[PDB]
């Protein structure tokens, strides 16, 4: 058994991770005190679940998780809320003021004052670790702290820990629920100085979060706790191998192996059927073939772009329920003589499959309804270039005045680091288009 | 009030639609860089389809359908009519073409050869046609010779053709001609063909023993008007609309239009657009697509209809601008913005 | 706890600052002795902002009054909420300031100004983590104008890293106290342009305007006048003192209002605006269109003469946020050539579940518009047609200014109003 | 359409399927950048302060 330490950065990571760990103790059998009944040998162990869950000598499972966070309102929430109890403070940290949705204050002044004691509580976990995988890193784009911040913390993780790999989850900013003009900025400038240091990064757009949230749960007005509980249900299927016993992504290393054979273009397009509203009251059940086909419809993708006009590098089917291979197999040979599927010349057309028995756990009160079966795809495919189009096209228009820059340069950084990370990102667009367009 | 945008400043069939867009009051042109419209005219080449339906609460609609260059393109097009298994290498309306890379840069130069050398051995004629997209550059040659090197001297992409050496010739005059079908595809995949055609006929008489002379052997509308000397003499502007056309298949052939060629015309356009659907369709997309085509087909003596290429970016005869671009608006651009016949097009079911 | 220190100085800042406190404490519940009366939790959430509590859960307003003259302070003192204020709070003269930038600004105001500032470091020191200052006055007057821009330029020097924020009146000859107001209001522009980070410009004209076209006040009072601004800066102030996403703190809302340091001035805007139909309950649609017409707006420019940089709205009361949007998306969509498109998706919008006092629902404007150059522009045509006299210098003069400091101030302000300019047209 | 490496347990099971075949900076030059911005907000505030001085 191998541990994994989760870090929650911003208020977009705190309140993602709160609900991520919510699941994740519903998914164990963890009650909010932090017993577990099923656990049948008290405080040790190096069971799969023991790759996020420390135990005590009484019997208290405790994530391998840190929050981070420059304003402490957000933060606050976990020390007071139902998890309260699964946490010891050591874990929670936060400063007075926040980053101001600025990317040089949270990388420069305010990250210089806080990055040791945040290293410090890390740390703390990692000296817990028999052998320490990695970081799964929860951050948003658009946040001053998830964006300024976390790209510092990925810097010095990388000089403390070089051979340990690194994951991220990161919120892709969108207006419809967005709270700051220069979001754009933000997200270009923690892509650049972060993209050596992240061995695999997942995007979520919250676009496309906020349109299934209204589209298949009927929320005319979807709220960051019904967009937290969706996401974690993703981040749940993308975790699971490392939380239950099985064969395909057993460790963080894997993730790379079998998602990014480019490095700098790791950034794995997520997929997820069925989402069925708990509001509803009758519902006919999905067949294997159904949800299978739903994971190459543009409408369940985690980020809106069409892949048809995209090549795949790597495709992942994770399965958690009533599936059996011979199913998937079954609805695999359905697909491709029906879909626009084109992989890489220099890339094997195959599947790697994934099948947990257990279906779905759906929070009590949530939003999602109990299903018998649902499945997550992971595909890298050149089609999530579409993302960093519009993402640098809003940069371009920006910068092209020299719009609120003044309030980075006040800051210490130089102007010379917006010029400097957009060529990255060009440099980043012309790699999917070499390796997709002929 | 409706808003829309216009990127492609050399598109005459779009600058009539901009033009009656205005005239209803109820649409209002932004700037080209503009990213808050409901519809965007868009350029040509590059157009930024990953840029569209990521405003809040605007549905917009764009006058391209991503990924039909595969239709519009000469080395496209037979490569999509040979791998696809609706069309099939055997599909009996398109001519035998093969693509050809310029030896200076897959390619079907020995499957070519093979052909071409069987039906050398076999009496047959064996003319055949050498062009590319990127031409304003034809060659028609009965020596594979000549053809192969006339393509290595370019640099582009280039497609080999079988040559109809027996098409229908208009009498009088004996002179070649084809046929243009414009056809507009909505957001539902809807595929109107516009009930008015044109006949870009030749003004020479087409002769058989000499094709280095290709004035009347092509019937593009700028190579009449440019090297011809009879131009406009039988019909204006060599240009036979299907009225005409009609009265003299039935004067001379005893047959109608629509028996003797308007059945295979909407049999292959409905072919090719379902063929590529799924690839192209914009159904459960967060952006809506529609797009006028321009479908140009031969008929040879036999009354049998063949497919020569399709474009995507077409222009329209000056007499059916009017009726075409209103067209437009009611089916294309009204369906999806309504404002507050008798259709001029005929749906091809599917 | 992100406190605000607040700073009122001047007749009109003093009279404005206490209807401000009135309103606003009504809004949480505050009574005039400081006592909590409400019934909801969101009252107290965030009250800490503005008010500090002393023994018996008493609330006192982290408020400074300042003026070089006792009448309006006494007034203060005695009028609904008066004694809310800490006594200790009141710094005051007795010459007076004559409506004189100099005496405000470098000779009456400077013998007071340290007193006052042993004041602010007093609540500053009781705060965890202070956000910034809010300040408001006058630009007509001498002391609210002169003393106050004094009192920026040394807090600014005090807490460099803070906020500087002010409500600050701008003059009008139809609503005119001196003819010397021009003066006064150019030098305070350019303390203005160096030293704070947003200025939320009001005119008095088009205060007059809405009361008499509007409201149909038939004779406006100052008092009149004074309403629209309270329930205007109880509306710019609710992303401050209440729970929020958007605009959560000063610092947060200058880096999505302020594209470039110099042009921090804000057109404000309220609605509804109805004069007594009166109990008729307004729609989504028509709270939109009244707070995006310019008789709706308080700086007296005309919003389609400009562009918008940013906007920032902000929704009270129980409505359907889902119809909020397509609203706002509707104006943006429907008038998209006054909006810059160099800034995507410069329009952001917020709502409040706590609708003003009186009201079901309202909407308050917040817009950073290259119009505002109109209002530097007629200031500056009034300054000219004295200054090119010299009329009226000796005022000046006898405080120990020269002309060379009006000529600066006068270039000042023109290169401001060319800077505007030149994104108008980009 | 090939099943390779199919592995099972008592929670579920694994394989893949082919249908194709194909054809740092140091922590040195970290705090160099930290401090180099922390300068240059120096500089800034004193030029302010020195303008506040005049
Ligand atoms: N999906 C989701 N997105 C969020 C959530 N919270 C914030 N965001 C998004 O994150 C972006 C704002 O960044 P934040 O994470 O809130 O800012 P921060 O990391 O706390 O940094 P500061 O500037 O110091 O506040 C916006 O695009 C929000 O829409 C959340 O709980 N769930
Ligand atoms: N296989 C074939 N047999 C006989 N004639 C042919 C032929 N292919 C093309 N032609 C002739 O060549 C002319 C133009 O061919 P083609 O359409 O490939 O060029 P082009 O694309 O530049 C004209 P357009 O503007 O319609 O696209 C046609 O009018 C037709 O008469
Ligand atoms: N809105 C409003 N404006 C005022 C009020 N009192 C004065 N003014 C304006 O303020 C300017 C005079 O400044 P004033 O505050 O009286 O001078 P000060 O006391 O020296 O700061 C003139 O332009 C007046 O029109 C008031 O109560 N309300
Ligand atoms: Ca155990
Ligand atoms: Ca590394
Ligand atoms: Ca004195
Ligand atoms: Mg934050
Ligand atoms: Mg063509
Ligand atoms: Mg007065």
């Amino acid at each position: 058994m191998r541990e994994c330490i989760s870090i929650h950065v911003g208020q977009a990571g705190v309140q993602i991770g709160n609900a991520c760990w919510e699941l994740y103790c519903l998914e164990h059998g963890i009650q909010p005190d932090g017993q577990m009944p099923s656990d049948k040998t008290i405080g040790g162990g190096d069971d799969s679940f023991n790759t996020f869950f420390s135990e005590t000598g009484a019997g208290k499972h405790v994530p391998r998780a840190v929050f981070v966070d420059l304003e402490p309102t957000v933060i606050d929430e976990v020390r007071t809320g139902t998890y309260r109890q699964l946490f010891h403070p050591e874990q929670l940290i936060t400063g007075k003021e926040d980053a101001a949705n600025n990317y040089a204050r949270g990388h420069y002044t305010i990250g210089k004052e806080i990055i040791d004691l945040v290293l410090d509580r890390i740390r703390k976990l990692a000296d817990q670790c028999t052998g320490l995988q990695g970081f799964l890193v929860f951050h948003s784009f658009g946040g001053g702290t998830g964006s300024g911040f976390t790209s510092l913390l990925m810097e010095r993780l990388s000089v403390d820990y070089g051979k340990k790999s690194k994951l991220e989850f990161s919120i892709y900013p969108a207006p419809q629920v967005s709270t700051a003009v220069v979001e754009p900025y933000n997200s270009i400038l923690t892509t650049h100085t972060t993209l050596e240091h992240s061995d695999c990064a997942f995007m979520v757009d919250n676009e496309a979060i906020y349109d299934i949230c209204r589209r298949n749960l009927d929320i005319e007005r979807p709220t960051y706790t019904n967009l937290n509980r969706l996401i974690s249900q993703i981040v749940s299927s993308i975790t699971a191998s490392l939380r239950f016993d099985g064969a395909l992504n057993v460790d963080l290393t894997e993730f790379q192996t079998n998602l990014v054979p480019y490095p700098r273009i790791h950034f794995p397009l997520a997929t997820y059927a069925p989402v069925i509203s708990a509001e509803k009251a009758y519902h006919e059940q999905l067949s294997v073939a159904e949800i299978t086909n739903a994971c190459f419809e543009p409408a369940n993708q985690m980020v809106k772009c069409d892949p048809r006009h995209g090549k795949y590098m790597a495709c992942c089917l994770l399965y958690r329920g009533d599936v059996v291979p011979k199913d998937v197999n079954a609805a695999i040979a359905t697909i491709k003589t029906k879909r626009s599927i084109q992989f890489v010349d220099w890339c094997p057309t195959g599947f790697k499959v994934g099948i947990n028995y257990q279906p779905p756990t759906v929070v009590p009160g949530g939003d999602l309804a109990k299903v018998q079966r649902a499945v997550c795809m992971l595909s890298n495919t050149t089609a999530i270039a579409e993302a960093w189009a519009r993402l640098d096209h809003k940069f371009d228009l920006m910068y092209a005045k020299r719009a609120f820059v003044h309030w980075y340069v006040g800051e210490g950084m130089e102007e010379g680091e917006f010029s400097e990370a957009r060529e990255d990102m060009a440099a980043l667009e012309k790699d999917y288009e070499e390796v997709g367009v002929d | 009030m409706y808003t829309f945008v216009v990127r492609d400043e050399n598109s005459s069939v779009y600058a009539e639609v901009s033009r009656l867009l205005l005239a209803t009051g109820q649409w209002k042109r932004l700037r080209k860089d503009n990213p808050r419209f409901n519809l965007m005219l868009g350029e040509r080449n590059r157009l930024p389809f990953g840029r569209l339906g990521h405003e809040p609460g605007l549905v917009q609609l764009v006058n391209y359908y991503r990924g039909a260059d595969k239709l519009c393109r000469k080395a496209s097009l037979v490569k999509l009519i040979k791998t696809s298994p609706e069309l099939s290498e055997s599909c009996t309306w398109f001519p035998e073409s093969y693509v050809i890379y310029p030896t200076n840069l897959t390619d079907e130069r020995e499957v070519f050869l093979a052909a071409y050398n069987r039906r050398r051995e076999g009496r047959e004629g064996n003319v055949w046609i050498a062009k590319s997209s990127a031409g304003a550059g034809i060659l028609i040659s009965s020596e594979a010779s000549e053809l192969l090197d006339f393509i290595d001297e370019q640099g582009q992409v280039h497609v080999i053709q079988k040559y109809l050496e027996k098409p229908l010739l208009l009498e009088p005059g004996h002179r070649k001609f084809d046929i243009r079908s414009w056809v507009l595809v909505d957001h539902l995949y809807n595929i109107y063909l516009y009930r008015e055609g044109v006949l870009r006929t030749s003004s020479e008489p087409y002769n058989s023993a000499n094709f280095q002379d290709k004035t009347c052997h092509l019937t593009n509308h700028c190579i009449q008007k440019e090297y011809s000397k009879n131009y406009g003499r039988y019909e204006e502007g060599n240009e036979m609309f299907f009225e005409e056309f009609n009265q003299y298949l039935m004067d001379a052939l005893n047959t109608t239009l629509e028996n003797s060629i308007l059945l295979q015309i909407k049999h292959i356009i409905r072919s090719c657009l379902m063929c590529i659907e799924p690839a192209i369709s914009t159904k459960h997309l967060h952006y809506q697509s529609f797009q006028l085509f321009g479908f140009d087909f031969m008929v040879d003596e036999e009354l049998k209809v063949w497919l020569i290429e399709v474009n995507g970016a077409p222009a329209c005869a000056q007499k059916l601008y009017a009726e075409l671009c209103q067209g437009i608006v009611d089916v294309a651009i009204s369906s999806v913005f309504p404002l507050a016949p008798t259709s001029i097009f005929i749906k091809l079911h599917h | 706890m992100r406190e605000i220190v607040h700073i009122q100085a001047g007749q009109c800042g003093n009279q404005i600052g206490a209807k401000f406190w009135e309103v606003i404490s009504d809004e949480h519940g505050i009574d005039p002795t400081g006592s909590y009366h409400g019934d909801s939790d969101l009252q107290l959430e965030r009250i800490n902002v503005y008010y500090n509590e002393a023994t018996g859960n008493k609330y006192v307003p982290r408020a400074i009054l300042v003026d070089l003259e006792p009448g309006t302070m006494d007034s203060v003192r005695s009028g609904p909420f008066g004694q809310i204020f800490r006594p200790d709070n009141f710094v005051f003269g007795q010459s007076g300031a004559g409506n004189n930038w100099a005496k405000g600004h470098y000779t009456e105001g400077a013998e007071l100004v340290d007193s006052v500032l042993d004041v602010v470091r007093k609540e500053s020191e009781s705060c965890d983590c202070l956000q910034g200052f809010q300040l408001t006055h006058s630009l007509g007057g001498g002391t609210g104008s002169g003393m106050g821009t004094l009192l920026i330029s040394k807090i600014r020097e005090e807490y460099p890293d803070r906020i500087m924020n002010t409500f600050s009146v701008m003059p009008s000859p139809k609503v005119s106290d001196t003819v010397v107001e021009p003066y006064n209001a150019t030098l305070s522009v350019h303390q203005l342009v160096e030293n704070t980070d947003e200025t939320y410009c009001i005119d008095n004209e088009a205060l007059y305007d809405i009361c008499f076209r509007t409201l149909k006040l038939t004779t406006p009072t100052y008092g009149d006048l004074n309403h629209l601004v309270s329930a205007t800066m109880s509306g710019v102030t609710t992303c401050l003192r209440f729970p929020g996403q958007l605009n959560a703190d000063l610092r947060k809302l200058a880096v999505n209002m302020v594209p470039f340091p110099r042009l921090h001035f804000f057109m404000p805007g309220f609605a509804p605006l109805t004069s007594r139909q009166q109990y008729r309950a307004l729609t989504v649609p028509e709270l939109t269109q009244q707070m995006f017409d310019s008789k709706n707006m308080m700086a007296a420019c005309d919003p389609r003469h400009g562009r918008y940089l940013t906007v920032a709205a902000i929704f009270r009361g129980r409505m359907s946020m889902k119809e909020v949007d397509e609203q706002m998306l509707n104006v943006q969509n429907k008038n998209s050539s006054y909006f810059v498109e160099w800034i995507p998706n410069n329009v952001k919008t917020a709502v409040c579940d706590i609708p003003p006092r009186g009201l079901k629902m309202s909407a308050t404007f917040i817009g950073n518009s290259t119009a505002i150059q109109e209002l530097f522009k007629r200031i500056s045509e009034q300054f000219t047609a004295m200054f090119r006299r010299k009329a009226f210098l000796h005022w000046y003069t006898g405080e120990g200014m020269d002309e060379m400091e009006f000529t600066e101030a006068e270039s000042n302000m023109n290169d401001l109003v060319s800077e505007y300019q030149q994104y108008q047209d980009a | 359409m090939e099943v390779i490496e199919l592995n099972k347990c008592t929670s579920g099971q694994s394989f893949e399927v082919i249908l194709k075949p194909p054809s740092d900076p140091s922590l040195e030059e970290i705090q160099k950048k930290l401090e180099a911005a922390e300068e240059r907000r120096k500089y800034q505030e004193a030029e302010l302060l020195k303008h506040l001085a005049e």
